[PDB]
């Protein structure tokens, strides 16, 4: 696809 | 709570959160840094009121988060983010919030983080965060 | 501890580690992927010996790690992770070692672990992780 | 800058 691409970290708090 | 995702930026220039001594954190806003401009992100806002408001100014680009850790537990029954601290390389802003629940951390060796998301109602629920170089 | 860094890589393919009930982590090795071709890590081993060996076999490309979480407390005097849990898309493993003290837990909605770094003494003093697309 | 590239590192834990 033509949408970049980031590192996610998380989530932290309610599952 | 309301979904919120600010997406991926080029890095941070401040956050405005509020909190209370006694719950969890409340609203939470990020001016991000785009390309060299200030990006306006919006306020994610809690459903409730009565929180103090805080302004985390980094002096951009020199000043960046190295850290972000807090706490996650009970309030009214909703596991919420209760408190969070930002450490940057020039100095600490918190902890803000409640220090109790279960501790979680962030440490950061090399790159940024360039983005938040969650979800915030009467609390802070969860949030993650965009890393980049 | 003897500090250790892997770098990165193009993946992970298995993880050799070991523990101890009585008390923590002791060794650590990792399979890397390395442009579709296995790479055998540097065996990291502890000072002593004694431990439970177990080896985390990875159903390479399509399954991946998305959460490492674990402890950390007080062994006879020295702080190290006392145990570790490894979650992929497809089960969980572990946890291993035992799980007292401080939590911590790193969740990933995007990208992959590519490298492990620390330090390793009689226990796995600490560790860091490499992260990529 | 140099010739040796670079990787996000988070960490550590312990």
């Amino acid at each position: 696809s033509g949408i970049s691409q980031t590192v996610i970290v998380g989530p932290w708090g309610a599952k | 709570g309301k979904a919120f995702d600010d997406g991926a930026f080029t890095g941070i220039r401040e956050i405005n959160l509020s909190y209370n001594k006694e719950t969890a954190i409340g609203d939470f806003q990020v001016v991000y840094d785009l390309n060299g401009s200030p990006y306006v992100g919006q306020n994610h806002k809690s459903f409730i009121t009565g929180f103090t408001p805080v302004k985390i100014s980094l002096d951009f680009p020199s000043e960046y988060i190295m850290e972000v850790s807090g706490y996650t537990g009970n309030v009214s029954g909703y596991v919420v983010v209760r408190s969070l601290t930002f450490k940057t390389n020039k100095k600490t802003y918190g902890p803000y919030g409640v220090t109790s629940g279960t501790p979680f951390n962030l440490p950061i060796e090399n790159g940024l983080i360039v983005g938040f998301k969650g979800s915030i109602g009467y609390w802070l629920d969860y949030f993650s965060m965009y890393l980049s170089l």
